[PDB]
């Protein structure tokens, strides 16, 4: 099988990139949530609660005969008949240490059975119920969710792009997160709905933990993607982002025009 | 070797236009939320509650309800900000009274305007530019004429056009002629529809009566009137506008088919045409099939249109109509040098409001939003303006030439879009004031693409890699942040970085014959104004007087039109104001209200 | 010149079906199948008779919730018809009758066949379906080519039908306007036989997008329906009609004739195997492992070869033989899509996959997507439109003309097929709902619903002839 | 009992001799006295109006002295019109939007031909307005996504939830986001989103404002006539802003109301935003289970849903309301009068196809053809001839409405009565002969009224309107004059298409329409036709002719026209006394 | 395929630059794709327009 390089990776920040998305690498657990606050925050289903369904049991469908489809395994939620949940986060524009496509790429390479969407303001990941639970461990636990700048939230989720809060905390219009004795908390589920008991994520990084673990180029802390003198510069003297960037660029571009103008380049 | 940006200080006024928003220094990334009152803090939000009371006790149904939003939590839980309108304080020209308002004080600025007060669907002069497109029908009259002097057998003179022209203006809204026991039209309603003429014959235009004359003479400076006149020759074209109340009623389709009628009846009585003669279908033939120019072409069944809807229109129509070009501004707002920036980014406020808020939104989709804060950004507070400004200054720099002289080269193209993309970066990086302003991230990616396209095509004069330069700004933008628009903003963006410069069946045609209908930009926001507004300023740079259409251009440098065409960032801004008076209402025969 | 280059067509259960195969062999304007499954869709119509009867019965003409009403109890409603009340209330019946139309289905069929037919042995049939409830029509070639319009079966068929009704029972005038809305529908107030009885698998010939689009206005629903879900048979059918549609499109012509001729080749065709290998070896995993599963075999097959080694050590990868790098990727993704969707049994995630395949895919290699911009691009406009308020829907309304997903050249909709196969009842929208009909009756056309096979041994017959 | 253009039945108008001062039966009158324009109280308005803004604007304008060869307009009398029937009404008084109640019976009478023209009159444009601004959906398939994909109960508070929401959306608010324009309520209080249903206690459950309520807005027997059709099922009429229409097409309607009721079930039921299930919601309203007023039509004359040529005919006689009103269930001596229904939806009939579509959309020009048109609904002309025909038959075939055998004979000889009938008194009244001086006005009035009293007394709409095309010999041969040049090209075709089968030419007539090929583009025709459809039906029984859910959709008082009552609607424009939706004074300088 | 061989053959012929492309296509297809017809262009069939 052939071994993945995911994307250049040159600097601390797109290193850091290479390991959210390389499932070989495994993300730290960096807190841990009780059962039955981890269902409430996702606010989908409580502890003890009977799965929901949208299909029959996959044995009770009646699938055709199809080689094709015997080569891949139904996941857990797939057998049950799981409906197809959603779960939203929202990384800050502000050192997160994961961010949107990276998100994508990462679900992509580590979660089985996914649909995604990536927006400025929100990622999306919808997936059969239970399935959907256990990759949320992963959202929620690691090293990839900073309690103040990688949040859960439903809706009304603007705040990526706002300014932080005196705490240091990204906005949140219905206010779900608050911060409480130098902890984050979830007052609310990602649905902006009422909690018995809040939530506590615990600490926060400081901002030059975070910038040490962000997959964000940012310039004004010093790590642009294109430094003052690289526009136009040749490709050994600038980032290996923007070398990749202009080499996918021509190739499209050339591409595009006749197929066999990119042969050997 | 760059100057404090237009964002921080406007040139001349030296309006801090993103400060302004908040009371606090842009540069400090810190804000308190929840602190101001919910929609207590919008003038327009909170007049809307009272008035949705007393609509609500009339007519029997709750109308606007801000305690509806969701979980109990209000919008305006962030500061709700106000916008100042571009370039403003830079304009010395455009002060007459138009149609629409008495004279602007060229270098006025309007600042403080509401959200709501730059939607679409609050803002008639957003409206009116929209209606005074689609309702204009442009033809030759040769052929006509033609038809009058062999098959009819009379002589055509500047008389006879002159008195066909005075029976066309009383009958295109108002009268009849030719007939006893005629209905007609209250001229209160129709007093914004007419008609005139232009050519490029002096001897002509001389012998005709000024009233009915588009006078490229006197609209254009000399080299711009000279080209228009080359491409016009000794030609009549006739421009028409039938009245805002009757595309208002139906759609822009019914202009070529209302002055056919309308014309063919003044040939019938200017030239004393027996009722019924068969000349008479060669007019209407000639005005809707024969001799036709049209700002829009029609539409498959999908989004079905006939002429004249905004999905037809080309971006290079779009470029053309707008009338910036012959502006002071643009021919020497640059220390006395011609100015294509001033063009593009005036043309491209039409050019996004009109494709994404009049067509993509008022026809595609719609509601009750919109989508204005997507498509303010593009002419408020400085911003597109100081970044493409920044492309040009680099470039004049770096290749030691004036506008529209940079090589046209791909290598220059991506050499110019990193140094855009860079410092629109280093920008919202460096300021969280202006990151929160321009809060979503189609706003943020499509300024840079756009400001990007603007400096390469303002610098090579070349339109369609002024345009690759928006697509290369995809990977740019997203290996930076991690983050581009909204969901399906980069469907056009990834696709054209290989259509551009392609020439399969639907995937080749040059930029100034795109238009809402190229299949890769039917549906989104936040691009295509841009494209309009590239088009315009290459063209200009390299020392043309319009981009694609000369008849277009000529037909839209009219006084008599409704929206000022030259200045489109003051007229949406005046409308803001409520100070812009559309055309169409019915006021003469409606109730004291 | 012929595409002379030889390649193996392999079946949906990774076993040689031909070898040796020229890839002229297999293309639109050659290959006999390939070219008699348009000839099907242009000539078959299905008359469902069981509507016809019920809208005439009921007075529930057309779509829409439509009723022409009788009414059979007028002096029951409490209201006067005559002044005064002089004389009592009166019911008619004049919008409505009762037609044993599925009853006389076989003396029907007959009476249409020889409307239809225009000289014996011709090819022209009418087939009873549905213990009468509906005919399965085709014209013969000799009437469909009379012309040059693909509608012929459609429009002769409505007016054969009407006519045949109309003798046959020997109805009298008022019948005339009822019967013909009974098989037309709207027609002529709509273009369409809006709410009519006979159905086309082509959409009305008003609905193109552009010039030759009429092979790509075929909803994903339809084609898994008429393949009963069986994956890579609805990734064939998909495929094979998006390549008639874009030969139609002028697209396969020149410089680009190979490019499109190998999307075809590798991603509908599994050509050498490649998808029912890629599936093979990264089904148990992730949409990443058929990014890792696809690099791999494109380097192992020499079309792909490292280019530069950036100082991280980083490679970009150059294309040895770019066209078939692009096909190579087409065929990927529909992998991806067969093992994300697949794992799930749910097709939303298909947009998705469409998206991040393609770009996994640049990131991994340095190398251009399928479509060179065009398979993120509609992964993007895909997405946005199943999942938004703004138009669109779910994964199997959309086809080749859809505004939304029209712009990949030709490998966008065979992996909507594939996802939506793969779907265990997830949607409202589904082939059931949409197409229940068409996959009932058209199904049963072995060439629609099994096309793999024909288009391999129609290939194995020609190939000589390159 | 004397003809009703000469006697108004019960305030006594004479409406023939109110334009003369003179007997309309003496065949005299002077001409070249009148001074021209000088007459007309709007056309000297306009002239003086016209002169301002020739100064103003700098560009000419309205100049009666223009007319061809030194003769003003005016060289005969320029007649003024009163509006049919309004002294036999006695309901409807009810304010409105649009105005402050009506007195039932009162008249409208002199009215200059410009205040009937549809360039002047709001009435007339909002009546058109609303049609195209509507949008109808079933939602079972939304509430079935709901609880099957998404997993959440649909119960009548989520309903009443949904509904609250959609109303502040539809026209004016957001509710989900952050930072989001919104517009002026001033501007969009026409705008508002209601619902149907056939199951009582599920409409009793609900908020009412939100409810169209069937058993209070028709009689019981039509009530239980639309309720069995709509079912155990919820059908949702939402009506978007007059102003957004007025800015792009009807076609807005189903897009603007998939993306606000899309988002009021977001946040009604609080879904995740970017859940697979949103795109379920936007193609039900859309495509899924949608009722649209018109179809769409082909290239040469484009557009997409919504646009007044794509709208059936029977969908014009089923938004009209006269079938629900008093007068249409107890005029005919406390019998139904179906004649009352015909008469009043061939007014928006004929109004909005001729005037709307044709005009507006097709040709244009100042004129609106108001004359033309204008003739059907004033001075009780055609409602004259059609009672004639009516009451000829009842006493001929001792039977009521709707009940005269729907033979092919029957119809002749109905025909002949009433074209008889309509020749006789143009014969006899010199003024009527010049009041309605078009041949055209006169043709089709003795075909109208023929097909009027034909469908009013057998129930058969197609035979109704074959009666129309019968009239064309009828006509001919009596004057040796038709009407304008290319009036009988759909009256001579006709004749043979109606009981055809061929291709383009079979249809119903309920779902004929502008673009039936022999329909596509001639005035004074369809109307007549879409007035007969709904007076059939209304004569056999029925509550509607064409499409129940129509019919429920336009029983709502919050409409800005008064779909009840559009002849009184039309006249009360022309008092320049109708407040139209979609102005937009809240944003405008002062004036 | 005649326009779009056209075209083809053209940008082969004469060997044209990247530039040349959109110009190059509107020679032979008019306005194509904005319009549904080759409007202006230079590929005639006798036949209408297949959206007419
Ligand atoms: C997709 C398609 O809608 P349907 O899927 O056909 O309902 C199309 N609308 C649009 O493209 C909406 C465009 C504006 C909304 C998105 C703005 S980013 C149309 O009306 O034909
Ligand atoms: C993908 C490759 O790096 C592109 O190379 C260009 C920078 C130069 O190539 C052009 C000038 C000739 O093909
Ligand atoms: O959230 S989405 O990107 O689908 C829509 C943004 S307006
Ligand atoms: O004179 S014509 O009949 O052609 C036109 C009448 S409006
Ligand atoms: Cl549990
Ligand atoms: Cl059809
Ligand atoms: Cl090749
Ligand atoms: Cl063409
Ligand atoms: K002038
Ligand atoms: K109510
Ligand atoms: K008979
Ligand atoms: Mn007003």
């Amino acid at each position: 099988v052939y071994q993945r390089q995911f994307l250049p990776a040159d600097d601390r920040v797109t290193k850091n990139r290479k390991k959210v998305v390389d499932p070989s690498v495994k993300l730290e657990k960096i807190r841990t949530l009780s059962d039955k606050d981890f269902l409430t925050l996702i606010g989908h289903r409580h502890l003890g609660e009977a799965y929901r369904s949208v299909n029959p049991p996959l044995a009770e469908i009646g699938e055709p005969e199809d080689p094709i489809r015997e080569l891949v395994p139904p996941t857990e939620g797939a057998k049950a008949g799981d409906r197809v949940c959603t779960i939203i986060m929202t990384d800050s524009v502000y050192n997160p240490p994961i961010a949107h496509y990276t998100r994508a790429w990462m679900y992509h390479n580590r979660f089985r059975g996914i649909d995604n969407g990536v927006y400025s303001g929100r990622v999306t990941l919808e997936m059969r119920e239970r399935d959907l639970e256990e990759a949320c461990r992963t959202l929620f636990e690691t090293e990839i969710c900073d309690a103040s700048r990688d949040q859960v939230r439903q809706y009304t989720c603007t705040g990526h792009s706002c300014r932080l809060d005196p705490d240091g905390m990204m906005f949140d219009p219905i206010e779900r997160c608050i911060m409480s004795g130098g902890n984050v908390v979830y007052q609310k589920d990602s649905f902006g709905n009422p909690v018995d008991t809040p939530i506590n994520m615990g600490k926060p990084l400081s901002e030059e933990e975070l910038i040490e673990r962000t997959v964000v180029y940012r310039t004004d802390r010093g790590e642009p993607m294109t430094r003052e003198g690289d526009p136009g510069a040749p490709d050994e003297e600038v980032r290996e982002a923007l070398q990749w960037s202009r080499r996918i660029q021509w190739l499209r571009m050339l591409g595009n025009m006749v197929p066999d103008k990119i042969k050997g380049m | 070797k760059y100057p404090k940006q237009l964002f921080l200080e406007s040139k001349n006024s030296k309006m801090n236009s993103i400060e302004m928003k908040y009371g606090q220094d842009p540069a400090i990334n810190r804000a308190e939320f929840h602190v101001y009152g919910g929609v207590r803090q919008s003038k327009r939000k909170s007049e809307a509650w009272e008035a949705a009371k007393r609509i609500t006790k009339e007519r029997g149904i709750p109308n606007y309800n801000p305690d509806l939003h969701l979980k109990g939590a209000q919008m305006g839980q962030k500061v709700l900000q106000t916008y100042r309108i571009t370039g403003l304080d830079r304009e010395w020209a455009g002060g007459e009274d138009t149609p629409a308002h008495k004279g602007w004080k060229p270098g006025t600025d309007i600042a403080g305007l509401e959200m709501d007060d730059l939607n679409y669907e609050n803002n008639p002069a957003m409206q009116q530019c929209y209606d005074d497109m689609r309702r204009t029908a442009i033809n030759g009259l040769s052929i006509a004429h033609e038809t009058i002097e062999r098959r009819f057998g009379k002589e055509v003179t500047p008389e006879t056009i002159n008195l066909y022209f005075e029976m066309l203006n009383h009958n295109i809204g108002a009268g009849a002629i030719m007939m006893e026991h005629t209905a007609e039209t209250n001229p209160e309603l129709v007093k914004d529809s007419y008609a005139k003429c232009f050519t490029g014959n002096d001897e002509l235009a001389d012998a005709l009566d000024q009233r009915f004359l588009i006078d490229i003479n006197k609209m254009f400076p000399k080299y711009q009137a000279d080209q228009i006149k080359a491409e016009v020759g000794d030609r009549i074209f006739q421009v028409a506008r039938i009245p805002t109340m009757a595309v208002r009623t139906s759609d822009g389709g019914l202009s070529r088919a209302w002055v056919g009628q309308q014309a063919s009846l003044a040939f019938l009585c200017a030239y004393d045409i027996p009722a019924g003669d068969a000349v008479t279908s060669d007019f209407v033939f000639t005005i809707k099939h024969g001799d036709v120019v049209f700002m829009g072409t029609q539409l498959p069944y999908r989004r079905a249109q006939r002429n004249n809807s905004a999905g037809g229109i080309a971006l290079g129509y779009y470029s053309d109509c707008n009338q910036t070009s012959r502006t002071p501004e643009a021919l020497e707002g640059l220390d006395g040098g011609i100015d294509p920036v001033k063009v593009i980014v005036e043309a491209l406020t039409p050019g996004c409001v009109i494709t994404d808020q009049g067509w993509l939104h008022n026809y595609l989709a719609g509601g009750s939003s919109g989508w204005s804060n997507y498509i303010i950004s593009v002419y408020t507070d400085e911003v597109l303006e100081d970044y493409g400004y920044h492309g040009a200054i680099y470039a004049m720099d770096k290749w030691k030439c004036g506008v529209g002289e940079v090589p046209n080269t791909y290598e220059n193209m991506m050499t110019i879009a990193e140094e855009v993309s860079r410092w629109s970066q280093k920008n919202y990086d460096e300021y969280p004031g202006l990151m929160e302003a321009h809060f979503g991230g189609s706003q943020r990616y499509s300024i840079q693409a756009a400001a990007s396209g603007a400096a390469v095509g303002a610098m090579t004069g070349d339109p369609d890699l002024g345009n690759a330069a928006w697509h290369y700004n995809t990977p740019l933008c997203k290996e930076h942040y991690l983050r581009l628009g909204f969901y399906g903003h980069d469907l056009q963006d990834q696709q054209n970085m290989g259509h551009t410069y392609s020439y399969r069946s639907d995937q080749g045609i040059p930029y100034e014959l795109k238009g809402p209908n190229y299949p890769d930009f039917a549906m989104n926001v936040g691009h295509m104004g841009g494209y309009i507004g590239i088009i315009a300023g290459a063209a200009h740079a390299r020392g043309a007087a319009y981009s694609t259409n000369p008849i277009i251009k000529a037909a839209f440098a009219d006084p008599n039109l409704q929206f000022d065409f030259r200045y489109p960032r003051r007229e949406f801004g005046i409308g803001g104001l409520r100070q812009f008076m559309p055309a169409g209402e019915r006021d003469a025969v409606i109730p004291p209200h | 010149a012929y595409l002379t280059e030889k390649i193996d067509l392999y079946g949906d259960n990774g076993k040689v079906l031909e070898s040796d195969i020229p890839l002229e062999a297999v293309t639109p304007v050659q290959n006999p199948a390939v070219r008699e499954l348009a000839s099907i869709f242009k000539r078959s119509v299905a008359v469902n008779l069981g509507g016809a009867q019920k809208a005439l019965s009921t007075g529930h003409y057309a779509n829409e919730y439509i009723h022409f009403p009788d009414i059979p109890n007028k002096d029951k409603l409490g209201i006067k018809s005559s002044p005064g009340g002089k004389y009592p209330p009166k019911s008619v019946k004049v919008r409505t009758m009762d037609l044993p139309l599925v009853d006389d289905a076989d003396d029907i069929a007959a009476r249409l066949k020889e409307r239809l037919q225009v000289n014996p042995d011709d090819g022209t049939e009418v087939r009873v379906m549905k213990k009468g409830n509906v005919l399965y029509v085709k014209i013969s070639e000799q009437l469909a080519n009379t012309g040059v319009e693909y509608t012929t079966a459609l429009t002769t068929t409505a007016q054969a039908m009407t006519d045949l009704v109309m003798e046959k029972y020997d109805l009298d005038f008022h019948a005339s306007p009822l019967v013909h809305c009974a098989f037309y529908g709207r027609y002529p107030q709509t273009y369409e036989f809006m709410g009519g009885n006979v159905i086309s698998l082509l959409a009305a010939s008003c609905a193109n997008e552009g010039p030759g689009f009429a092979m790509r206005n075929i909803m994903a629903n339809h084609i898994v329906a008429a393949t009963r879900k069986r994956t890579l048979e609805a990734v064939a059918l998909s495929s094979t009609l998006e390549a008639i549609g874009h030969v139609e499109m002028g697209d396969a012509i020149g410089r680009w004739r190979r490019w499109q001729a190998l999307v075809h080749a590798c991603q509908g065709l599994n050509a050498n195997n490649v998808v029912y290998d890629l599936v093979k070896e990264a089904g148990h995993g992730c949409t990443g492992d058929v990014v890792a599963a696809t690099v791999g075999r494109a380097l192992e097959d020499g079309i792909i070869s490292v280019k530069k080694t950036l100082p991280s050590g980083y490679k970009f990868y150059t294309a040895n033989d770019p066209s078939m790098w692009n096909a190579y990727v087409c065929a990927g993704l529909v992998a991806a899509v067969i093992v994300n969707q697949g794992a799930a049994r749910a097709a939303q995630g298909v947009s998705s996959t469409l998206l991040y395949f393609n770009d996994l895919i640049e990131h991994e290699t340095g190398l251009p997507h399928a479509g060179y911009g065009d398979g993120m691009g509609n992964g993007v406009s895909f997405s946005f439109f199943s999942h938004a308020i703004y138009g669109g829907g779910s994964p199997g309304i959309f086809s080749g003309n859809h505004i939304v997903t029209r712009h990949s050249k030709g490998f966008a909709i065979p992996v909507i097929a594939a996802a939506v196969s793969l779907d265990s009842g997830t949607a409202v929208y589904g082939p059931e709902a949409t197409s229940g009909l068409v996959g009932d009756i058209f199904g049963e056309v072995d060439l629609i619903r099994r096309p793999m096979e024909a288009i391999a041994s129609a290939a194995a017959e020609i190939k000589d002839k390159f």
